[PDB]
């Protein structure tokens, strides 16, 4: 409580390792006050701050993070994309099902895997419908994930 | 590489062998009934090297006591630690070699040898991973010499993958007035050059000189000489008995010490040299100990180290002392004496520090040297042999006991070859 | 995606448990393998699973194997504080050691245990989705460190072809020197492993002994003192492979960046700051110290050679602008000679995770640290020292009979030395 105000002002700070350490801290404690400042750190100049803000937003869970994380699946950095996909899987919001399906055709193995894992964690009915459609009208890795989900779910 | 099997042959072998047990049993915290009554955890860490854990908390020496003279059997058992030895491990004859090598190597000794091999086979079986063998004997008599070297050859042929190490006591006219001793010594040296991996040269001439010239022992007994031997055997085997890196096992020590298979005869040394029961006085420092390591007066073999070059050196410091002090003193002794160390063997001087000091001393140093100056020892025996053998004097005592004259010629050839070999490496340069 | 660590002989095994002590501390893993919510590192994303498999319990087990031809050293691992961390099948021991003889570790005694070790590695390889390769720890001077490593390296090339093999080698010193024949064992291992290793990081026992006395003020440094330091440097080298970092991520990135000629694969590592716990250093200071011969893992003069590669791995409180500024001064101010055909490019990596020190260790906790990896011609000085020592003893054929009696041919000594001569010529010729 008394320390949450501190790390929120360290997230703003000039020094990149200090900004990184502020985002690591706010994920370790996880207060509802840290949501909007960590949402701003998703658009940070440094990839090591962006990826740990994304991991923090997934741990805390707040719904306000669902939209900036959806845009974060399109981040230039492979680690930021994997951490954003996994965060959306932790939150489990059905608004993330289609952007996560688009991440199944990413150039990075970890990102593809992270998107597959996230979809499995959400596993509603809209996920199932999208998996059914992808199992029939889908290709390669993205098809394997649809087919594997429907076989892990009798 | 864990267990070591000990064999002690003849009069000298059993005397010096029993003093070794008396001393290391006290060091390891063992009483004459085989019960551990010590305090340090380190005393029992590598106890399985020289002892068997027969029954409960009880420890037994892995020792085989041999002699063709049955008198030795009672001497051992009536002694201080006589009750710890296995009763079945005493193999004694009813005859004697009468200081004849042929009697111990071919006649009376060869009759009893198979009974001894039965006992060595027994002890080799209750061994998890046998390192090797250790023989304590005299080269000047008939039993320790003839039967002892028959045993060495018989063990070498049975256990060839195992290390064969000896504590051989060299005859001297100063100590024994027996005439045929050069024959017994030359015939044994010939066996040792071929069938041992490491031989500690304990010269009775050096032992007498230390007692007479330095300890001021007016007319020393064997008890006075054996005090030097037991202290040396205690210090040279320290690495093998306590937890340590450098020369921990017989093979690891053999690798570091032996560059050439025939040049395996070591000049042992000790510091400080205290007379039997002469009240402990003046605490030595690391520099005083290091100086007494190189000092010819402190050598257990009658050779000047300054009359040769060192091929390899193993130094063992015992007690509570600075590692910085030992490292400093062993570095100076090499640089300020570079001429006495072989240039072509990089880092040939190996130092070791054991925190457990010996009985009665707060600090001690043991020296094991493979110096080319040990040819002086063999030259002395060859000169002694030649004077007699030229005339073929008393050869009938040996040839009558199923030996040949060519055996005498082969022994003489081998010992002269060994001396020439020591000379070649003494004269050898790195260039 | 995964790396297997092999720890051979006394040096390798002892270094391995010092490494693993630090890895656990770095990733927030307890000595039992548990990683609870209070001790979990915090900042999400973690790639430590390249080195630790995960059990159904939540227990993190090292993807490590420990081999020794005698039980003494691994018994200490089995009874130590980390007895719980490793599974019993990972720790392999014989009875009779190699007695500081290469031929015993490679032929006689090594041939007895090689097959079991391989099946134990196979158990680990079978738990890997995409095994990148191996990290091999061993000494040059021990019979097992030299002999068994080369025998295993030979067998891993056949059993695992397209798999990287990066070594961490204990280069001998006269200070911590348990054998006369260490130069023989060193030349023999380097000859037989050369065609099987992809990269080799040497640790010169004389350099670490010198660093402990100079930087940590230890009067007569013991194996405990040296090992805490080795593991600090080693962790900084392997950090790339265990963390979500951009430079030297997989074993291939390490080979690609650091090694341009195949035989010449011995990078010299430097590390700053090495402070005794008894004053804060900047990015400029720690970068500058990397180019100081006093701070090197191996004793050599880089001003006398040419570079083929130069990587700077920073960790902790390290700001991008400060790193750029520090590098810029080093380009303009220093006399760093690179070979013509390779570009004068300093590959930089920054991890903002604070440095983790050994509690009860001789090392102080610093804000920032740096580990430089340089592929220099100067490392031929380390080879020359060894080769001369070898030549002294070999000319008189001293100790050779111990090798020929343990399943080895004397010609393998001449063959070995010939390969070293070629390696020395290669470093000389490449640096014109
Ligand atoms: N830095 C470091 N060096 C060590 C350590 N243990 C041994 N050494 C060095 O390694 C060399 C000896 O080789 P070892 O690793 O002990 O031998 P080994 O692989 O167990 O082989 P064998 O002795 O034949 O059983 C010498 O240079 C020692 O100083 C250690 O824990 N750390
Ligand atoms: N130092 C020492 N030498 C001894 C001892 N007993 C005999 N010797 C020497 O050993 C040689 C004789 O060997 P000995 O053991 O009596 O004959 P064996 O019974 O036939 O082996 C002579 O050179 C003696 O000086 C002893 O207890 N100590
Ligand atoms: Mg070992």
């Amino acid at each position: 409580p008394e320390k949450v105000e501190m790390y929120i002002k360290n997230l703003q700070d000039d020094s990149p390792p200090v900004r990184f350490n502020a985002a690591v801290a706010l994920g370790k404690i996880g207060d509802e006050r840290a949501v909007e400042p960590l949402i701003k750190a998703l658009k940070d100049e440094d990839w090591q701050v962006r990826k740990t803000a994304a991991y923090a937003l997934g741990k805390i869970g707040d719904e306000r993070a669902v939209e900036p994380l959806i845009k974060a699946l399109k981040d230039e950095d492979r680690y930021v994309r994997s951490r954003a996909a996994l965060a959306l899987g932790k939150i489990g919001d059905e608004r993330a099902v289609e952007p996560l399906i688009k991440a199944l055709k990413d150039e990075d193995e970890y990102v593809r895997l992270s998107a597959a894992s996230a979809l499995g964690k959400i596993g509603g009915e809209r996920v199932r419908a999208a998996m059914e459609k992808l199992a029939e009208t889908g290709t390669g890795f993205a098809r394997k994930v649809a087919v594997n989900y429907l076989e892990t779910h009798k | 590489m864990r267990e070591i099997v000990h064999i002690q042959a003849g009069q000298c072998g059993n005397q010096i062998g029993a003093k070794f047990w008396e001393v290391i049993s006290d060091e390891h915290g063992i009483d004459p009934t085989g019960s551990y009554h010590g305090d340090s955890d380190l005393q029992l860490e590598r106890i399985n090297v020289y002892y068997n854990e027969a029954t409960g908390n009880k420890y037994v020496p892995r020792a085989i006591l041999v002699d063709l003279e049955p008198g030795t059997m009672d001497s051992v058992r009536s002694g201080p630690f006589g009750q710890i030895f296995r009763p079945d491990n005493f193999v004694f004859g009813q005859s004697g070699a009468g200081n004849n090598w042929a009697k111990g190597h071919y006649t009376e000794g060869a009759e009893l040898v198979d009974s001894v091999l039965d006992v060595v086979r027994k002890e080799s079986e209750s061994c998890d991973c046998l390192q090797g063998f250790q023989l304590t004997h005299s080269l000047g008599g008939g039993t320790g010499s003839g039967m002892g070297t028959l045993l060495i050859s018989k063990i070498r042929e049975e256990y060839p993958d195992r290390i064969m190490n000896t504590f051989s006591v060299m005859p001297s006219p100063k100590v024994s007035d027996t005439v045929v001793e050069p024959y017994n010594a030359t015939l044994s040296v010939h066996q040792l050059v071929e069938n041992t991996d490491e031989t500690y040269c304990i010269d009775n001439e050096a032992l007498y000189d230390i007692c007479f010239r330095t300890l001021k022992l007016t007319t020393p007994t064997y008890g006075d000489l054996n005090h030097l031997v037991s202290a040396t055997m205690s210090g040279v085997t320290t690495c093998l008995r306590f937890p340590g890196q450098l020369n921990a096992d017989l093979r690891k020590l053999a690798v570091n010490m032996v560059p050439f298979p025939r040049l395996h005869f070591f000049m042992p040394g000790f510091a400080p040299l205290t007379s039997r029961g002469s009240q402990q006085y003046r605490a030595l420092t690391v520099p005083e100990l290091t100086q007494q390591m190189f000092d010819s007066k402190n050598m257990m073999a009658a050779c000047d180290p300054r009359h040769g070059r060192y091929l390899t050196v193993a130094a063992i410091f015992r007690g509570r002392m600075s590692m910085k002090e030992v490292d400093e003193q062993m570095l100076n002794v090499q640089n300020k004496n570079s001429s006495y160390f072989v240039e072509w063997i990089p880092n040939n001087v190996k130092t070791a520090v054991c925190d457990i000091p010996p009985r009665g001393l707060k600090m001690s140093a043991t020296f094991i040297g493979n110096s080319t100056a040990i040819q002086e020892l063999f030259k002395r025996i060859s000169e002694q042999f030649t004077a007699m053998f030229r005339r073929k004097a008393f050869l009938h005592w040996y040839t009558g006991e199923g030996m040949d004259e060519m055996e005498f010629t082969e022994a003489e050839s081998n010992m002269n070859d060994l001396v020439s070999e020591y000379q070649q490496y003494q004269d050898a340069t790195a260039d | 995606r995964e790396c297997i660590s092999i720890h051979v002989g006394q040096a390798g095994v002892q270094i391995g448990n010092a490494c693993w002590e630090l890895y656990c501390l770095e990733h927030g893993i307890q000595p039992d393998g548990q990683m609870p919510s209070d001790k979990t590192i915090g900042g999400g994303d973690d790639s430590f699973n390249t080195f630790f498999s995960e059990t159904g319990a939540g227990k993190h087990v090292p993807r490590a194997v420990f081999v020794d031809l005698e039980p003494t050293v691994i018994d200490e691992v089995r009874t130590g504080t980390y007895r719980q961390l490793f599974h019993p099948e990972q720790l392999i021991t014989g009875k009779e050691d190699a007695a500081n003889n290469y031929a015993r570790g490679h032929y006689t005694i090594g041939k007895e245990i090689i097959d079991l070790v391989l099946d134990r590695i196979r158990k680990l390889a079978d738990q890997c989705t995409g095994l990148q390769g191996f990290l091999v720890f061993h000494s040059f001077g021990g019979g097992t460190g030299s002999g068994f490593t080369s025998l295993l390296m030979e067998r891993l090339s056949v059993d695992y072809g397209k798999k990287s093999k990066l070594e961490f080698s204990i280069y001998p010193a006269p200070q911590v020197s348990t054998a006369v024949v260490e130069p023989y064992n060193s030349i023999l291992t380097t000859h037989t492993t050369l065609e099987h290793s992809d990269c080799a990081f040497m640790v010169d026992n004389e350099a670490i002994y010198d660093i402990c006395r100079r930087n940590l003020d230890i009067e007569r440094p013991t194996y405990t003192n040296l090992n805490r330091l080795i593991s600090q440097i080693v962790s900084s080298i392997t950090a790339s492979l265990r963390f979500d970092g951009a430079l030297n991520v997989d074993l291939t990135e390490f080979q690609t960046n650091l090694v341009p000629y195949p035989r010449i694969h011995f990078p010299l590592a430097t590390y700053a700051p090495v402070i005794s716990a008894e004053e804060q250093l900047s990015v400029a200071e720690i970068t500058n110290a990397c180019f100081e011969p006093a701070n090197q893992m191996v004793k050599c003069d880089p001003r006398h050679g040419k570079y083929m590669a130069c990587c700077l791995l920073y960790r902790g409180d390290v700001v991008p602008k400060d790193v750029n500024a520090a590098i810029a001064t080093i380009k303009t101010k220093r006399s760093i000679q690179f070979v013509d055909w390779c570009p004068t490019g300093f590959k930089v990596g920054i991890n903002y995770q604070p440095p983790t020190v050994v509690p009860g260790g001789d090392l102080a906790k610093v804000q920032r640290a740096v580990c430089m990896l340089s592929n220099t011609t100067a490392i031929a000085e380390a080879w020359a020292r060894l080769d001369h020592k070898f030549d002294l003893m070999y000319a008189k054929r001293a100790f050779v009979h111990w090798y020929v009696g343990e399943g080895m041919e004397e010609g393998e000594f001449s063959e070995a030395r010939e390969d070293m001569a070629a390696l020395e010529k290669d470093y000389e010729e490449v640096g014109v």
